[PDB]
């Protein structure tokens, strides 16, 4: 979408002390994370070789652009997770509890203890609300 | 309490034939799941009992609700409920026309033809009544007459074709005028004969127990994930599990976007009226409503059958939305709400609003760095700090589940000011874009919620004075501890 677009080219003028829109593969992680995204180290190398086959490193727009045109295939199913969490939060909070969690849990089948519970809501829990908010949801899941 | 119809009423206003709705309780009973509608052309019940075929996703034309055709799909848009809408007609009609192309010889169309039958339904239910003779090149023809003013209709005494002609003076919502002519409805093809077309029943959404859908995860693919030492793995891979089985759709070729529980249901239902007599086919053709998401309709009226096999009929949106509520999201059922609602379509820029829990939160929740970027890029519309967009990326950083809750607390509501600063003195330069400025005084406020309530959880402008900007490192971050104690 022309946003899909507007977004990575959104992200490209945050960081390049360059003015060209060529940035190097030093920050290209750099900006695959600022925009929702955590690429190991080996992806990064592979992947900047056979299209940026160059010999430069540096990347502007549609090297760029052409990149994440791959990614976003599979991965875009924010959609689901999106709609998952709103199943997990059944009293319509914004967040999702441990009692909550439990719910969805014992209904699948996997009857488990308060202990575990709450283990596993402050496992996904980021900031110590005791709860569980959408961004976290996230990363939870895609991170 | 909320004001719906229930049983009987209920049943009534609905649309769909008596009988075909409680085979249906049965089905919500043995599946344990909520089953919505859409209103049913209320002339279209008989035709669809009488076991006339329903219509497909291939034919978009609506049907009428008046006049001889009542009940069908009229090839002229004009004779359909959409009557005097020239823009609607027109759609209408264009959707016929690619039908009967796009698809020849599978949908066509022909002569309407009323039988003795048909006339006295529809003299009943006070449609049309039966008028005095006329004989044209040798031809008898009774009048039909009807409270239309635009059309006067006739119906053939040998074959009972119907046709139809514009009154003197009147001119068409198309601006047409023309004298005797078949009215011609939307056909399907079946073992090489066309055969008329009906509403069907369409499907506003459903609902099935988790435990409904556990029963469609593999007992391997899921005993594999419940034993998995490693919890946040263990979550996102029953989260998973729960997206891949229930959640997830995708696109088929006749029966449009749907699941694979989706799918079942689906031909459990039509198996359903098929038992009882239905010889027309399948009367429910497609996905749900809520994938409709390019021209998302909206009723007043949706007609519910519980896990309990009682009829339930809302009365307004907001009443619909209270039923779900209450019943279904809120009690341990798979549900989903149209992903356009609280958007603008962009098929029919059709505006529905939905109530979403993950929005009210938003004004106490600070952003994740993409949503801090995404937000620039639909703002980037109407019209250099990243360090913004990489502290909102350190706010929530996973790597957060090996400090205690304290601690969690405490480092959190340090990256907050931080980025909470880094706006600061952004708005602090020039007011750059006029209303690029809201949106920061706008963080600004989410992000202070956030932090005054990290803190109360435990022990703003207060605190946001004792505090460093000056030059950098591990310096501020050292009077803070201190503060908070
Ligand atoms: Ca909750
Ligand atoms: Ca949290």
């Amino acid at each position: 979408t022309e946003e899909q677009i507007a977004e990575f080219k959104e992200a490209f003028s945050l960081f390049d002390k360059d003015g060209d829109g060529t940035i190097t593969t030093k920050e290209l992680g750099t900006v695959m994370r600022s925009l929702g995204q955590n690429p190991t180290e080996a992806e990064l190398q592979d992947m900047i070789n056979e299209v940026d086959a160059d010999g430069n490193g540096t990347i502007d727009f549609p090297e760029f652009l052409t990149m994440m045109a791959r990614k976003m295939k599979d991965t875009d199913s924010e959609e689901e997770i999106r709609e998952a969490f709103r199943v997990f939060d059944k009293d319509g909070n914004g967040y999702i509890s441990a009692a909550e969690l439990r719910h969805v849990m014992t209904n699948l089948g996997e009857k488990l203890t308060d202990e575990e519970v709450d283990e596993m809501i402050r496992e996904a829990d980021i900031d110590g609300d005791g709860q569980v908010n959408y961004e976290e949801f996230v990363q939870m899941m895609t991170a | 309490r909320i004001d719906v119809l229930k049983g009987e009423k209920a049943l009534k206003a609905s649309g769909l034939v008596p009988e075909h709705a409680d085979a249906f309780k049965k089905i919500a009973r043995e599946l344990n799941t909520y089953i919505l509608f859409r209103p049913v052309n209320k002339l279209a019940t008989n035709l669809i009992k009488s076991g006339v075929a329903t219509k497909g996703l291939n034919v978009h034309g609506k049907s009428s609700d008046w006049g001889p055709v009542a009940g069908y799909i009229p090839f002229d848009q004009d004779l359909s409920k959409k009557h005097g809408q020239q823009l609607a007609v027109e759609k209408g009609n264009l959707e016929n026309k690619k039908s009967i192309t796009e698809h020849e010889g599978e949908i066509g169309k022909i002569p309407l033809k009323l039988d003795h039958l048909r006339i006295e339904e529809l003299k009943e239910n006070g449609i049309i009544l039966k008028g005095k003779k006329e004989i044209d090149n040798g031809k008898k023809y009774y009048l039909l007459e009807s409270n239309n003013q635009v059309y006067e209709f006739r119906i053939s005494d040998e074959n009972n074709e119907v046709q139809y002609k514009t009154k003197e003076g009147k001119i068409t919502v198309l601006g047409e005028k023309f004298n005797w002519r078949n009215i011609e409805v939307m056909a399907k093809n079946v073992e090489g004969v066309l055969k008329p077309l009906t509403a069907d029943y369409d499907l506003f959404a459903l609902a099935p127990s988790l435990t409904e859908i556990k029963k469609q995860i593999p007992q391997k693919e899921w005993d594999k994930v419940v034993n998995t030492p490693n919890s946040l793995e263990k979550q996102k891979g029953v989260t998973n599990l729960l997206i891949k089985y229930g959640i997830e759709r995708k696109p088929d070729s006749t029966k449009g976007t749907l699941s694979n529980w989706q799918k079942q249901m689906l031909d459990r239902l039509n198996e359903a009226v098929k038992y009882t007599g239905y010889t027309g086919g399948d009367v429910v053709n497609h996905g749900t409503e809520q994938d409709n998401e390019e021209f998302p309709e909206k009723d007043n009226e949706i007609f519910i059958i519980n896990p309990e096999g009682e009829f339930i009929l809302t009365k307004n949106w907001e009443m619909t939305g209270r039923f779900i509520e209450k019943n279904i999201t809120g009690k341990d059922y798979l549900y989903y709400f149209n992903r356009s609602y609280n958007k603008i379509a962009p098929g029919n820029k059709a505006y529905i609003e939905w109530t979403d829990p993950i929005t009210k939160a938003k004004i106490n929740t600070i952003p994740t760095s993409a949503e801090f970027i995404k937000n620039l890029s639909s703002i980037r519309r109407s019209s250099s700090v990243k360090k913004i967009a990489g502290y909102l990326s350190d706010y929530y950083n996973s790597a957060n589940h090996i400090f205690s809750q304290e601690k969690k607390r405490k480092i959190s509501i340090f990256r907050g000011i931080q980025a909470y600063n880094e706006i600061e003195n952004v708005l602090k330069s020039k007011q750059i874009a006029p209303e690029y400025k809201n949106y920061f005084q706008y963080l600004k406020e989410r992000i202070t919620n956030q932090v005054q309530l990290l803190l109360t959880h435990q022990k703003f402008k207060l605190l946001y004075k004792q505090l460093n900007f000056t030059e950098n490192e591990t310096d501020n971050f050292e009077v803070f501890q201190k503060i908070i104690d």
